[PDB]
């Protein structure tokens, strides 16, 4: 286990799932909050 | 031909003399460093240019220093 | 005992995360730990150098056997997802019932940010993206009829993935093989030749002969699909079987009797296309597979193993030796059977050699049912097997090179071969540098004498069909031959193998399947463009090959190795003189080998073969047959062919087919990004870097791991990497969209 | 001891030890990776809002201040808008100016323990007007103490059910 | 206007494009038939089609001749929410990225292994530093005045 | 000759171990690759949710309903009941909670696994039936227990296929 979270640890992993969750939510905004060319 | 230029800085590692494709460099007896030699470069007429030297030189800034200039038949190694 | 026996370890390597925690524990100059941001790059560059990871071959061996599953896992679960996204997300049915209309697609976006106009309006009530990989086609062949049984076989797929990975593991931490086992080569071809190929065939027929020929005659004719008997069906109740085939009745009686012939039904040597579907006939696909089969077999007892009875490879190798050929092959075994390296070079050539072959035979012969028609299909596969081989007979020198530098022993080569080939290294590179500039100044001279006679107002002093022409006698030779064998020198045939040499216009739809393709001078010019480029590449990758080990301006240049930067700015220069720089180079001409290669193809059939004919005998070719008399200038295949064919892409925007031209300018930024790698040096970036690191510095705070400029053979391979996806993008999206129009 | 009492298949997280709610339930061991007394006061504020919120999201249903007397949403829900973003914005600055003031300063993970406060008991602020913790033992200030963690996880629980039963049910929730 | 441009609500080229636009979906819809998922995913882009133009219709948003909106960015808090409003945002968001990276480069580079901690980030402490950037301004502005931010000369630099 | 009592043709399979239910039966040797805490925790987990499985599925057929039944789950047979879960969003609340269930579990076997000293398939609830019996008495419960879930799985196998290869009542 320690070491494993270690592996998930590593830099290209980490950058790879905050990616993913960095874009999901843009992702989610642009979904329920869609077509924004400003603040209204 | 090719201008080969050692400096005080030498520390007579003979790293330099051990890299040289063409028998350029030797270590002569020297009392400025703790090893107690230095590097010569007596003949300079079969640089070729490789500055292997200088990419085996351990001090901060080469001790060594190649500087390219006239072109002869040796200098730019060609075998015909 | 044995000759041949299996030898394992038990527990060879404990299955823990430790290492996966400690990044660049395969080196030793890696483990010691990130100083620099070199040390990243290296960790991805030297992860799969098993040779310099570790100096035992058995170790190596381990490493490749466990590695290769680890490849095949990946591969079914390719597959398998293909099988889902066509079982779920496809309009295979629809397609199935009305083939010639509704057109095959098999990925959907989702609905979000505009991105659905992707989804095109396909056909048979459905909406997605056009696909071109040909899955509709061979599943038809097939004979799978339902979207169950694709279902089925991608859980197949899911499985078999996870029983390679299984065994990769297993075979690597539980039970290694050892060095002895690895090296039956005679046991291995045998296994290989007549295990793999020879059952593998045999098993396809079965399934061809039992399930699909009845299924295609049923479809063919006009059943629906629905009314087609399931496959179980036609297995067991033999009486439907004789129905269609009707020798099934007779049993398999003849067969172990001499009486052959009797399966004439299903056997067959037509020839030719179905004039239905517009594809080879399965009962002589059967009859091919069953053919190759016992030929397989029969190989696959040639080597001895363990019974005395074969050959032994290195008596044969040893015995062919001649009067201008010193000991002949000798030495040859022993490097086969100790270098992986040596084994990759031939087997990678040979690997891309063959996929470049697949690409002429199966648009010339087209294989599958309905395929021909699919223009789209067809330019896709041939550009794309086109590609792959490129890539492999390039990457088969690289690795012969690698041979030389790391694996070549001079006490173990004397007088063979291979030394004598290294002995003569500077007649064979003179001589092809010739010949390569004799073909390109004659080759390409006449596109340029063309242009500037047709630009001054002399017509008629062009080296056209209309004036001074240069035609393909051979080649037309070649084609008549082959056009009156059937009945002749082909006796039981009934048909050419190719309506490409001559024959009648085979039609599936009102559009144009097969034709003849005739040859003139518009022909015999490419065709010799063809041979300069091939020509070229061999030069450079060749002279790597040779010169290795040692040059006469570098003389050890074996010690630097097969991967450095230079000699230094000495000898006038010695730049990119690395056996790795000479496969560089060699890739780009590999790029411009194959463009003009497929670009021939896609201009040849959309003028003089694909198009629509009437009901009456009138042919309309896509662009008209503007090849004869534009595509012997530089002038016309710029205005003729890429300003003209490239209106689709240019105009996809608010379409179906706008991603193409997306990606069209997309690729082209990425082709031009790379040209700053190709043509700067690192000193400069080096310097820049030093600047922004003063930066950050007089804020109180810079990374311990110093930022550094890529290495030089680094910023030369990220270079190459951006140029080859840069071109071969554009061209990707330019034929698609256009060919998704011309279908 | 060796196993948690919330959790009797599983070793008792330490660090969850003698704290007044602790019961032991920490399977995913976050008194490991970060400091038990920025997560005790975090769950101590987050108990007390969720009270006041939960009191609030019945009370308006009902009742309104006079100033907003015109202005009544059943909902709740739907409150925040009519009240408008000034409005709402106004609370949240205010709300801000105070939290620095009682940190003073130390607003952040890595100082609202440190120097002066370091010795600060989670959730303690000093706020008793009444008094009502006056000369009571210790155990009555910790049994006290208990009641108000209990009932603030209580809480915490019960406004997003409020909230997300409006949502989903669609009307007030009474 | 300013610069001679016109409202969206009061411009016939926008109403032309809308109109258009919807259109082109309406047709390809009526290939399709009733209930036809088909369809009813045309029909489902329609409506946004014409709640977006809504939308800017009812903004402040100002069109040209072309009909298409333009944007206005010379400091004018009148169209604020084109460029300053979400400007800020960006700022905000920005900065508290950089100043929580600075900050655990800066607080790992006394540990240990100053090296291992930037390929294999200890995930605990990063998330403590990064929450703590949301008062990146104040921080930062502290940090100047207490000359703790710029450096003093003690850096390396070139030969010349 | 340290024969499998199950198989007393066959060499009793080692890295087992000598607990409950152990009869000597892995003829596939399956523990050579596994550890068997992990293996034992499967079997059970397994073998009690069929056991559940089978008495609801039963049930469900025979007439047992929740009387306040949710729109539709009326005329509809524990073959058909599935989609109408998921569309009613039963299922969904199921899968949600066991979810959350299978995770602390993960947890569980993995100090099981690092030597925590968990039983498999112990988490302590017993409803003090074993509260004071000694471990001879400890164990034949614990036997009874395997024995059930071991034959449960056939059963409810043997029903779903039934039942959906021959649509009928509860006895198919
Ligand atoms: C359009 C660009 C272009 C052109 C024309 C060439 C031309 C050439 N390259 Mg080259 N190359 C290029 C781009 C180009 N390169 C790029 C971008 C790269 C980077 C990867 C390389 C990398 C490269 C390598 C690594 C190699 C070449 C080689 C060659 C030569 C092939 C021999 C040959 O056909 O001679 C004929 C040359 C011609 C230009 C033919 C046209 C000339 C006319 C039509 C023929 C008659 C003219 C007559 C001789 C004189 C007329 C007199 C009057 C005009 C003054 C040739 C000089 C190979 C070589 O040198 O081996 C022989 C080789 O090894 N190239
Ligand atoms: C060659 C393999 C392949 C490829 C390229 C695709 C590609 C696609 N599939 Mg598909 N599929 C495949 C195999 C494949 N599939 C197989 C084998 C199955 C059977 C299980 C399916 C079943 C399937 C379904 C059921 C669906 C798709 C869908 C899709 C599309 C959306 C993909 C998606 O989820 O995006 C979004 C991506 C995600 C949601 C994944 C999240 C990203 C993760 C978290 C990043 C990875 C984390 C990283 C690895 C961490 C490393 C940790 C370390 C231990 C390694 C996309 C075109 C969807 C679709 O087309 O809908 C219309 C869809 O519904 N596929
Ligand atoms: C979960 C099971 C598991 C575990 C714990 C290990 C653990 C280990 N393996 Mg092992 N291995 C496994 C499964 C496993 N393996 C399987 C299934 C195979 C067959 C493919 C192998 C094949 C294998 C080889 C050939 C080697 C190891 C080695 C090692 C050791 C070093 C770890 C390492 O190199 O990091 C690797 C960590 C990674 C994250 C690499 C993953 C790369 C992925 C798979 C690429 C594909 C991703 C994607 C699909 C492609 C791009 C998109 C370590 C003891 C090495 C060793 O030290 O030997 C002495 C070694 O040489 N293993
Ligand atoms: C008749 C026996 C047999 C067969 C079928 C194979 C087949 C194969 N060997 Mg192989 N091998 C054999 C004997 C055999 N070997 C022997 C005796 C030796 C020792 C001298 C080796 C040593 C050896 C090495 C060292 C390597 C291979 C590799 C390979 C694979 C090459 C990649 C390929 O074509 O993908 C085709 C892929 C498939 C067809 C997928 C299916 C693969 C499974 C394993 C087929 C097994 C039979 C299957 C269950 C069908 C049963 C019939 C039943 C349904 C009625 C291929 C799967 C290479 C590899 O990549 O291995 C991982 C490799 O590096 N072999
Ligand atoms: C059967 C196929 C095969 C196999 C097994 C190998 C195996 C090997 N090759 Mg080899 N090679 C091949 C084909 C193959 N090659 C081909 C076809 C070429 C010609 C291009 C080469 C060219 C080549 C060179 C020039 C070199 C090797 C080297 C090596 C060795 C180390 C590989 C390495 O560094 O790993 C690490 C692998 C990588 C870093 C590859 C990662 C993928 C990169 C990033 C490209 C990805 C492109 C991607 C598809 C684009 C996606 C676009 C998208 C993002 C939009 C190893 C023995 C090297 C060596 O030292 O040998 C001893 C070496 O110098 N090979
Ligand atoms: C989480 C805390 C919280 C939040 C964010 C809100 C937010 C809101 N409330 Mg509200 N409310 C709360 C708690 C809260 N309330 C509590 C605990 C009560 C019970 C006294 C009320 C009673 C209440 C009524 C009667 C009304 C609102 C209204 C409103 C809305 C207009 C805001 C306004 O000016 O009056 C809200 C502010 C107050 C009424 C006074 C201050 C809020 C505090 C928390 C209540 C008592 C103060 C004290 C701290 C709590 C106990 C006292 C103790 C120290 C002795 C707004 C959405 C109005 C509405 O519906 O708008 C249309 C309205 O008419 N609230
Ligand atoms: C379940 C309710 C509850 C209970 C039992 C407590 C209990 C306590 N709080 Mg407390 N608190 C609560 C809710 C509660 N709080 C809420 C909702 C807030 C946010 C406004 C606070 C904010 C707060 C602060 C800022 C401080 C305390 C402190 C204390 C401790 C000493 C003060 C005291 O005797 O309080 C007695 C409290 C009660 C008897 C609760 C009465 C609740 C009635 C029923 C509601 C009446 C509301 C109405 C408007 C008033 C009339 C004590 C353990 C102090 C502390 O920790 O010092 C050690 C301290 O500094 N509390
Ligand atoms: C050099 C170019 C330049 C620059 C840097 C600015 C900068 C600024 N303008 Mg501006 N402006 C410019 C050219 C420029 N303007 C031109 C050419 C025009 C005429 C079209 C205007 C018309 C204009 C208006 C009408 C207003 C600003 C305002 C502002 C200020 C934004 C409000 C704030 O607090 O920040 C800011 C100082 C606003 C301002 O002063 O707010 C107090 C404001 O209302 N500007
Ligand atoms: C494998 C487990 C399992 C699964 C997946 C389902 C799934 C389903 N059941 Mg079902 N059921 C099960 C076991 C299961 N059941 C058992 C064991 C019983 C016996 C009481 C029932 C009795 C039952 C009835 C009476 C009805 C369903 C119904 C349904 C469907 C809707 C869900 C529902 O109403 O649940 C309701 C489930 C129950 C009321 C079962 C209650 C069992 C007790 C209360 C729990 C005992 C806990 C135990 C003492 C200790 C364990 C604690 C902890 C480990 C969880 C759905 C298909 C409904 C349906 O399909 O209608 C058409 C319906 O009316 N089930
Ligand atoms: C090509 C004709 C041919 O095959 O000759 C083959 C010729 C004679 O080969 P030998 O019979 O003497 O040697 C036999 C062994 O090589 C095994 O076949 O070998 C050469 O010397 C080739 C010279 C370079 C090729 C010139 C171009």
């Amino acid at each position: 286990m320690n070491d494993f979270q270690k592996y998930l640890s590593t830099a290209p992993v980490l950058l790879t799932l905050w990616m993913t969750f960095t874009a999901g939510f843009i992702i989610e905004v642009n979904r329920f909050f869609p077509d924004m060319l400003g603040l209204y | 031909s090719h201008t080969v230029k050692i400096y005080d800085t030498c520390i007579g590692c003979t790293q330099c003399v051990r890299a040289c494709p063409t028998d350029v460099l030797e270590m002569v007896p020297w009392d400025g460093c703790k090893s107690g030699q230095i590097a010569s470069s007596p003949r300079v007429e079969d640089c070729v240019g490789c500055k292997r030297c200088e990419t085996a030189c351990p001090t901060d800034f080469l001790s060594v220093r190649v500087y390219l200039g006239a072109e002869t038949t040796r200098s730019l190694g060609l075998a015909y | 005992s044995k000759n041949v026996q299996v030898f394992v370890e038990k527990d060879a390597v404990e299955t823990s995360f430790a290492k996966w925690a400690q990044p660049g524990h395969f080196s030793r100059t890696l483990a010691k730990g990130p100083k620099t941001t070199t040390w990243i790059w290296n960790l991805h560059a030297d992860a799969h150098d098993f040779d310099s990871q570790t100096s035992s071959l058995e170790e190596v061996s381990r490493k490749i056997f466990s590695a290769h599953f680890g490849q095949l896992a990946i591969i079914f679960l390719w597959i398998s997802g293909m099988h889902f996204h066509g079982a779920y997300f496809s309009n295979y049915s629809a397609w199935l019932t009305d083939p010639i209309s509704i057109k095959q697609s098999s990925q959907v976006v989702w609905p979000i940010v505009g991105q659905e106009i992707l989804n095109a309006d396909v056909g048979g009530n459905f909406q997605g993206i056009q696909t071109t990989s040909g899955w509709f086609q061979m599943w038809r062949a097939e004979g799978i009829t339902s979207e169950v049984e694709l279902y089925w076989t991608a859980i197949g797929g899911l499985a078999m993935s996870a029983i390679m990975l299984f065994a990769g593991w297993f075979h690597y931490h539980k039970a290694a093989p050892k060095l002895e086992w690895f090296q039956n080569a005679e046991s291995m071809m045998n296994h290989h030749l007549a295990g793999l190929l020879g059952l593998g065939c045999l098993s396809w027929s079965g399934h061809q002969i039992h399930i699909a020929l009845p299924i295609n005659k049923l479809l063919d004719a006009g059943v629906s699909p629905q009314e087609i008997p399931l496959p179980h069906e036609f297995l067991i109740n033999r009486d439907l079987m004789a129905q269609l085939y009707p020798s099934f009745s007779k049993g398999l009686a003849p067969f172990f009797g001499g009486n052959w012939g009797e399966y004439s039904d299903f056997l067959t040597f037509k020839g030719g296309l179905n004039p239905v579907t517009g594809g080879l006939w399965l009962s002589d696909i059967a009859h091919h597979h069953l053919a190759l089969s016992v030929l397989f077999i029969i190989a696959g007892h040639m080597y001895r193993t363990n019974w005395g009875i074969g050959h032994n490879m290195k008596e044969i190798l040893e015995a062919h030796k001649g009067p201008f050929t010193g000991e002949g092959h000798k030495g040859l075994y022993e490097i086969l059977t100790t270098s992986w390296h040596a084994q990759l070079a031939i087997n990678l050539a040979m690997m891309g050699s063959l996929s470049i072959i697949v690409a002429h035979h199966m648009y010339a012969m087209p294989p599958y049912p309905y395929l021909a028609t699919d223009y789209a299909t067809q330019l896709s596969l041939f550009t794309h097997h086109m590609w792959i081989g490129g890539f492999c007979v390039v990457g088969g020198a690289a690795h012969g090179a690698i041979f030389m530098v790391r694996d070549y022993t001079p006490a173990n080569n004397y007088n063979n071969l291979l030394d004598r080939v290294l002995r003569h290294r500077d007649a064979i590179i003179s001589h092809l540098n010739w010949v390569c500039i004799f073909l390109g100044c004659h080759a390409f001279g006449f596109y340029i004498h063309n242009d500037t006679m047709r630009a001054l107002g002399r017509p008629q002093d062009m080296f056209s069909d209309k004036a001074i022409q240069l035609q393909p006698i051979f080649a037309q030779w070649i084609q008549n031959i082959h056009l009156l064998a059937p009945g002749t020198t082909a006796p039981n045939a009934l048909a050419t193998t190719s309506y490409a040499f001559g024959g009648d216009v085979i039609e599936v739809g009102g559009k144009i399947a097969m034709m003849p393709i005739k040859l003139g001078t518009a022909d015999f010019m490419v065709h010799h463009i063809h041979a300069f480029t091939i020509h070229v590449t061999v030069l450079i990758l060749l002279k790597g090959v040779l010169y290795a080990r040692s040059s006469k301006l570098i003389p050890d240049k074996a010690n630097l190795g097969f991967r450095f930067p230079c000699d230094g700015p000495g000898r006038g220069g010695t730049c990119q003189s690395s056996s790795w720089d000479h496969v560089f180079l060699g890739l780009f001409w590999m790029y411009n080998s194959i463009s003009v290669v497929i670009f021939h193809f896609s201009w040849k059939m959309q003028s003089d073969v694909w198009g629509t004919i009437t009901p009456d005998g009138a042919i309309s070719h896509i662009t008209g047959g503007n090849f004869a008399q534009s595509s012997i200038t530089i002038n016309g295949w710029l205005r003729d062919f890429l300003w003209s064919q490239a209106s689709q892409v240019i105009q996809s925007y608010g379409s179906a087919s706008s991603a193409y031209g997306l990606i069209f300018l997309g690729a082209h930024f990425i082709w031009a990004f790379s040209l700053m790698f190709l043509f700067s040096g690192r000193g400069y970036w080096q310097e820049l870097i030093e600047s922004i690191v003063w930066a950050h510095n007089k804020l109180n705070f810079a990374p311990t791991i110093q930022p550094r400029a890529l290495s030089i053979t680094q910023g030369r391979a990220v270079g190459l990497a951006h140029y080859l996806l840069g071109g071969i993008g554009t061209t990707w999206a330019f034929f698609l969209a256009r060919a998704i129009s011309i279908t | 001891a060796e196993m948690s009492k919330a959790m009797p298949f599983l070793i008792n997280p330490a660090n969850t030890d003698g704290l007044i709610g602790s019961n032991g339930f920490d399977p995913l061991g976050f008194s490991d990776t970060f400091d038990i007394k920025w997560l005790q006061e975090s769950e101590i504020k987050h108990g007390r809002v969720a009270m006041l919120a939960s009191a609030g999201f019945i009370a308006s249903q009902f009742v309104n201040f006079p100033m907003y007397s015109s202005m009544h949403v059943d909902d709740s829900n739907m409150a925040p808008t009519v009240v408008g973003i000034s409005a709402m914005l106004q609370i949240v600055c205010a709300a801000g100016v105070e939290e620095w003031r009682t940190y003073k300063g130390q607003v952040t993970m890595e100082d609202m323990f440190t120097g002066d406060m370091a010795d600060r008991t989670p959730g303690d602020f000093g706020f008793d007007p009444m008094g009502q913790l006056k000369g009571k033992s210790e155990a009555a200030v910790n049994e006290m103490k208990l009641k108000e963690i209990k009932n603030g996880r209580l809480a915490m629980l019960a406004i997003g059910g409020m909230i997300h039963h409006n949502f989903v049910t669609g009307e007030a929730l009474f | 206007e300013i610069g001679g441009l016109t409202k969206c609500s009061e411009s016939a080229a926008f109403t032309k494009r809308l109109n258009a636009s919807v259109k082109k979906l309406e047709q390809r819809a009526s290939q399709y038939e009733a209930d036809s998922p088909p369809a009813l995913a045309l029909k489902q882009q329609v409506e946004r089609t014409q709640a977006r133009f809504d939308k800017y219709s009812r903004s402040e948003l100002l069109c040209g001749a072309d009909g298409l909106p333009h944007l206005v960015a010379d400091g004018r808090w009148s169209h604020a929410a084109e460029f300053i409003l979400p400007g800020f945002g960006f700022i905000y968001i920005s900065g508290w990225i950089g100043w929580v990276g600075r900050k655990y480069l800066r607080a790992v580079s006394t540990s240990a292994n100053p090296s291992e901690s930037e390929i294999i980030i200890n995930v605990p402490l990063a998330l403590k530093i990064m929450t703590t950037g949301y008062i990146w301004p104040i921080s930062a502005w502290q940090e100047l005045i207490s000359n703790d931010l710029v450096a003093v000369s003690e850096e390396i630099t070139v030969s010349p | 000759a340290e024969k499998s009592a199950s198989l007393p043709f066959l060499e009793a399979p080692p890295n087992l171990d000598g607990g409950v239910g152990d009869l000597g039966f892995d003829p596939f040797r399956f523990s050579d690759f596994v550890p068997i805490d992990f293996l034992r925790e499967a079997e059970l987990k397994h073998g009690r949710i069929c056991m559940m499985a089978w008495l609801g599925f039963v049930a469900v057929d025979m007439g047992f309903r929740v009387y306040p039944a949710a729109e539709g789950f009326e005329s509809l047979t524990s073959i058909t009941a599935h989609d109408a879960a998921v569309e009613q969003g039963g299922m969904s609340q199921m899968l949600l909670w066991f979810s959350l269930l299978e995770v602390f579990d993960t947890i569980a076997v993995q100090q099981m696994l690092e030597g925590s000293g968990r039983a498999p398939g112990d988490f302590g609830l017993d409803g003090g039936f074993l509260k004071g019996k000694s471990q001879a008495e400890i164990d034949t419960m614990k036997l009874k227990e395997i024995v059930h879930c071991r034959l449960a799985m056939f059963a409810f196998s043997g029903v779903v296929t039934q039942a959906v290869l021959t649509q009928g009542p509860f006895p198919y």
